[PDB]
């Protein structure tokens, strides 16, 4: 992931992509994907909310109101327009920054989860991959994916190979 | 052996803005500023009246165009550019305040005031207000002398609001084409029309003179109004040049009034209206009309503000 | 052997809202929207006057109810619903502007104008303003003819503001019950009251006629006012139907005026007032009264907005 | 901590809970607790601040002002009310997100501090605990708590046992 | 062997505020609230007129001070405290609305109305408006009787706006020092000046009486105005005490008007003006003048709000 | 870095400071510095933006407008002033918090980059330094700085010395 995303991962946001001896495989992680999705949809639900405040007419586009009260009305409306434009752009920008950052944070959560899940039986290549120093067939990879990998089974062999 | 972590991406991401950069590429994004307009007045499920050629204020005085709107009842009131408050040329003092009152009145409810008259005439008419023949405002009375150049007896009329809501009272001063015509109608001398209540004291005098030719007439009729409190009494002391009120108007309930030039559509439902149609949207902002009324998203200057709904899109190198 | 890290929790956490979720459980939280009201006017340490039955504008003209308020001095002014600006029926043109002026005036300071009169009477009174017998506004003079139906000499009076602050000038036009009574008071003919200054030119005429029966009278008194600049002179040219000013009003300092129906309490201190009491709060927002005045937290629609003051509360499974 | 908080930790926010041979013990960490407390109280002091701006009456609930100026006043007041409601809800939500996130960040700071404090003499079990592969009595635990644990004393024995 | 990571610092950092602390030390910071003012009207590249002693409204009526401003054309209009709309004492009804109209008019464009007169005089003058001798407003006509105490024939004049933009019409009622002088000028009897159009119906009467001594005169001139729609006609029906309009005013384009007491500087360029100079700044906020106009940063209460442009500054212990 | 910044690093924000056998050296890292600089300048460009909305006069400081409309105008202007003051202070505070936090995040990014770059040939002293358990001359240090250090060359010797 360090500087590349997987365009082939078309069934999820995050996931595992491995290769051992039976070939190269790719699957999607459901937990982190659902976490990020739930947070983003939380934002959407927050920002779509309907305002129940009703405003009625105070000027007239058929018979123009008196000039002084009309300029005061226009002045106030333009001021409030500036306020809501500022609030809109600032809101969208801030929410975007927090969204990207929270996605990155979820990726880091998954990666660190796998790191502590493998213990001393692997090393960090530096680009989001875990070099496993022992035989890890598809059942071992799927044991890492479903969060059931036991590091004690491969400890002697992994450290011995390291 | 090796296992790798990663995230998704696409060759077709969308640009958004953040605190630190302008135009980063994210996977998915949605719009927050509404630009789609529905060019109709979505009035599905709303008691609507289309004033059409009848001006809103006319419904109180009742020119011919408003004959079908003398006691309307609505949740949504629509004003039209072809509307007109008058048939005989005139205008309302504090007209826009009265319009803003009637827009949210939920309709009006007329009630006879019971003004009986002694030695005058009460059937003054004109050709600008034609109902079959020369007629007048349906809710008003044009009082003048009996024959011609005859005197107008100094009269006093009173009305008590025997109801629980304020009563909209509307009278009219007649400014003739000349003092000679003012005498031909109400007699010689400077006429005075004083109006009193428990919180109102204004007084009025006619202004005879030559003016333009609006609707074929050079005279004018000033229309004045006041709100009567419950158990309060209005007093009209006059001696000529007076368009007397025949019926009071009581506000029915509550509503909302808009001005538009598009047709009514009872198929779509909307709470945010402007003159060009209806803003049916759940977005928090809109860039269609700053003077939109109802329950609307906030107007903003920007035409588009893309909210990121996905992660950053790093292309597969 | 093993050492573990962790954080605290409780079985009784509080729900708050965030950017991404509605209703997460945190350990501790505090309220930011104030709903507690103190149903009194907390005026501890403030020079307060309770106008009571005296209307604020009355303090300038001085009906009997305002006899104790002719030269008040306050930091906080309280208007009451039972207040009244008049004894003889009448009202003020631009009344709310004058009210907003007097609310922040810090009190008033009267000063004689020195208007001496020639061949008329200056002791006109009435039973609506009763001070022992039939009386009148304490700061005004009811000028009429000497006997009855007698002429009113065309008079001109002038006053120079010899001080450094604007002088509040208030006069009154008398609209009689009829032209016959207007003649009985000030003589026949249409009377004219013109008023001039260095930035004021209005003019007025009486409006005799029959009105309602407010306080037992059918006549009215229009009250008008203007602010005089330093070294500027006011000129009154009149010929009848004129309530002349006896004393000018000078603004003392600065203050703030509220309208309330609750009792004064000199035991609590508050800067945010509304009609229902005092909002003593340090919270940034309030949901009690949108028209609250003074130094208040901002009004908001929501009744409660819980700010999280603790971490997320994960229950001990 | 990974998915559980300690209801027994009733004298602090964060802390250490260990067990070796003398039994099971629990104590509270003062530094991180005081950091989070100081940040949160900083927020409180920021958001309680008094506004020194005085607003006076512009309408009248005893004698209603003129209808047009009254509708303009009501229109403006309702607009400002909408603005302050938006600012209030958005402020509270954002501050809550940042508060929870900063608490999590403090927990991570403490955990990583202990991790670099133990060096190679321990491993990460994956749930916020450090498996120490050597004898660590109460003086050693208290040496980790007060930030004085020397990893060179147990290095040979810890690595030898690992 | 050892390799270390780190960041920079300085012994001279700047304090800023954050969400959690007040006054943390960062490496670098910049200001967001502008306090620097340029005490001149930066008008580089703008068509500017400095009204100077000529009041803005005067440009429509044309007192001597405005003789050079009868048909000005500008992008930026500057009002001065020494300005004056009148020479003969008077004032404008709805004066500030007319000022706000003329400030953004881009200048004015006069055009003769073609009012020809029968049996009266049209050369009424005064010493308050001195152009060589006793003169009058350059764009107006002082109509009175032929000799003295002579009658004023009831006249009616009309003007059609034959252009595509509204025509600013301005007339004047003359309030004399007395009814004796009102007769000396326009004859006996109460004079009436009625004005009509397609959306205007006001009427006026003179108010003779004694006033102060502004510019040496005790009489006054009320100045009234109305906007004429294209193809619409104004009608003046009068019988004395009437300052007739000689030329109409048409708005040229668009502009912006400010009030200032500092000198013009065509060397600097600015869009944000106030009475003390020009706010040349790219900062988002300003704390100089809340009533600043043009394209300005937002006014804020605070004098300074330091935005951090660097990391936290931890001193080298 | 843990509790100290380098006042001598006068040519960059972040950087490496090492010592082996040839003495003690200090150099600046360009990538992270340019990242933080680009983000901060992004903030500046966002917050300097010109507002193209023109407001004209609605009152008069030479001839005071009518008192009621004047109090409504003053009331509205003071309300908008409160709104913009709140928005200004809140904006500056939030942006400052996010700025400091993003700088810290960049420092962590660099540190973790070096950590995964050295693999098993070093340990974390706990104050932002990497104890290298093998001979690492200036060419090896400069190999870490330009992101070309190969851990396989020193693996046997580093682990053997550890
Ligand atoms: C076309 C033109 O310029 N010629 C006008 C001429 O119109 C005007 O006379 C008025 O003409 C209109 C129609 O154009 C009406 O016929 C006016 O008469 C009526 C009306 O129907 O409005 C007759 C009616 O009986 C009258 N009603 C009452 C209650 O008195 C009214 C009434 O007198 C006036 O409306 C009140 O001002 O008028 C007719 O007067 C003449 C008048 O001088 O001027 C020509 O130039
Ligand atoms: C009860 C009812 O409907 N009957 C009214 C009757 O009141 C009214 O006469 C007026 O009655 C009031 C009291 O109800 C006063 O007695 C009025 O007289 C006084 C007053 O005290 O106000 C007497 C006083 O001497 C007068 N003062 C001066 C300076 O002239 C004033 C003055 O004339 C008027 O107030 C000015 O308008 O009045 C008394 O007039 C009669 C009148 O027609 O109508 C019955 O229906
Ligand atoms: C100085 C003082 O207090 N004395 C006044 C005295 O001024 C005033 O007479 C007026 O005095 C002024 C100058 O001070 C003018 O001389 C007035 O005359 C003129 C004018 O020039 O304005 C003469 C001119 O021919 C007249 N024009 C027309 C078209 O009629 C006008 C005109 O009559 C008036 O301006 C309209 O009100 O006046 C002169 O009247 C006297 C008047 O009573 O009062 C002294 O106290
Ligand atoms: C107020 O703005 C509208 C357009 O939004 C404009 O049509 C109207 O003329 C303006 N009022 C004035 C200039 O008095
Ligand atoms: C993008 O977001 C919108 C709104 O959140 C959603 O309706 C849409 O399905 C999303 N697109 C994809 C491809 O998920
Ligand atoms: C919760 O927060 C409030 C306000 O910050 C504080 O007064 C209170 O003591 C806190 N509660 C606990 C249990 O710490
Ligand atoms: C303005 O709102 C108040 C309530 O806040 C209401 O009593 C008043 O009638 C309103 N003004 C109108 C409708 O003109
Ligand atoms: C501090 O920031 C300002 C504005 O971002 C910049 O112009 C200035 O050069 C900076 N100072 C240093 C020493 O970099
Ligand atoms: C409005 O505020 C200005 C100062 O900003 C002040 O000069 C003016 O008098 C105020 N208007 C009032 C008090 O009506």
């Amino acid at each position: 992931f360090i500087e590349n995303g997987w365009e082939g991962l078309i069934d999820g946001w995050y996931g595992f992509r491995h290769q051992n001896a039976q070939g190269e495989g790719t699957a999607a992680d459901y937990k982190s994907t659902q976490s990020a999705i739930d947070q983003i949809t939380g934002k959407l639900n927050r920002l779509i909310e309907k305002t129940n405040q009703q405003f009625e007419l105070i000027d007239n586009e058929f018979n123009e109101v008196e000039k002084q009260i009309g300029n005061v009305i226009n002045w106030t409306r333009d001021s409030i327009t500036e306020v809501w434009s500022y609030n809109a752009e600032l809101l969208v920008a801030m929410e975007n920054q927090h969204t990207i950052d929270l996605a990155d944070s979820e990726m880091d959560k998954l990666y660190e989860r796998v790191k502590r899940q493998l213990r001393e039986n692997a090393e960090e290549d530096g680009t989001g991959c875990f070099e496993i120093f022992h035989k890890c067939d598809d059942d071992c990879m799927a044991s890492i994916r479903n969060n059931t990998y036991d590091h004690s089974k491969y400890r002697e062999e992994a450290m011995q190979n390291r | 052996d090796k296992i790798c972590l990663g995230h998704h991406a696409v060759s077709n991401g969308t640009k958004v803005n953040t605190l630190t950069e302008r135009g980063v590429e994210v996977v998915n994004a949605t719009e927050t500023v509404e630009r789609t307009n529905i060019p109709r007045i979505c009035s599905k499920g709303k008691r609507t009246v289309d004033l059409g050629q009848c001006g809103l204020l006319g419904t109180i005085t009742g020119p011919p165009q408003c004959d079908q709107f003398l006691e309307f009842s609505a949740d949504l009131i629509i004003e039209r550019r072809e509307g007109s408050d008058v048939c005989y040329p005139g205008k309302f003092v504090n007209e826009e305040a009265l319009r803003q009152i009637l827009r949210e009145s939920g309709g009006i409810d007329k009630e006879a005031m019971g003004f009986t008259y002694s030695g005058i005439r009460t059937n003054g008419a004109t050709s600008s207000c034609r109902r079959s023949g020369s007629s007048f405002y349906a809710e008003m009375k044009w009082l003048l002398s009996n024959t011609d150049n005859a005197a107008f007896p100094q009269m006093t009329k009173s009305y008590k609001n025997t109801r629980k809501s304020p009563a909209l009272i509307v009278w009219g001063i007649h400014h003739s084409v000349s003092t000679a015509e003012q005498t031909k109608l109400y007699g010689s001398g400077n006429k005075l029309v004083t109006v009193g209540s428990s919180n109102y004291q204004q007084s009025f005098v006619p202004s005879p003179g030559a003016r333009t030719q609006v609707n074929g007439q050079s005279g004018r009729i000033d229309f004045h109004w006041l709100m009567l409190n419950p158990n309060d009494t209005v007093t009209f002391s006059f001696n000529g040049a007076f368009i007397a009120p025949d019926r009071a108007s009581f506000l029915r309930g509550k509503s909302m009034g808009i001005q538009s030039g598009v047709q009514v559509d009872a198929n779509c439902e909307g709470d945010c209206y402007h003159s060009g149609g209806t803003i049916i949207s759940n977005l928090p902002f809109q860039n269609i009309d700053s003077r939109a009324v109802g329950k609307c998203p906030r107007y903003v200057k920007q035409r588009s503000l893309l909210l990121a709904t996905g992660m950053k899109n790093v292309p597969e190198i």
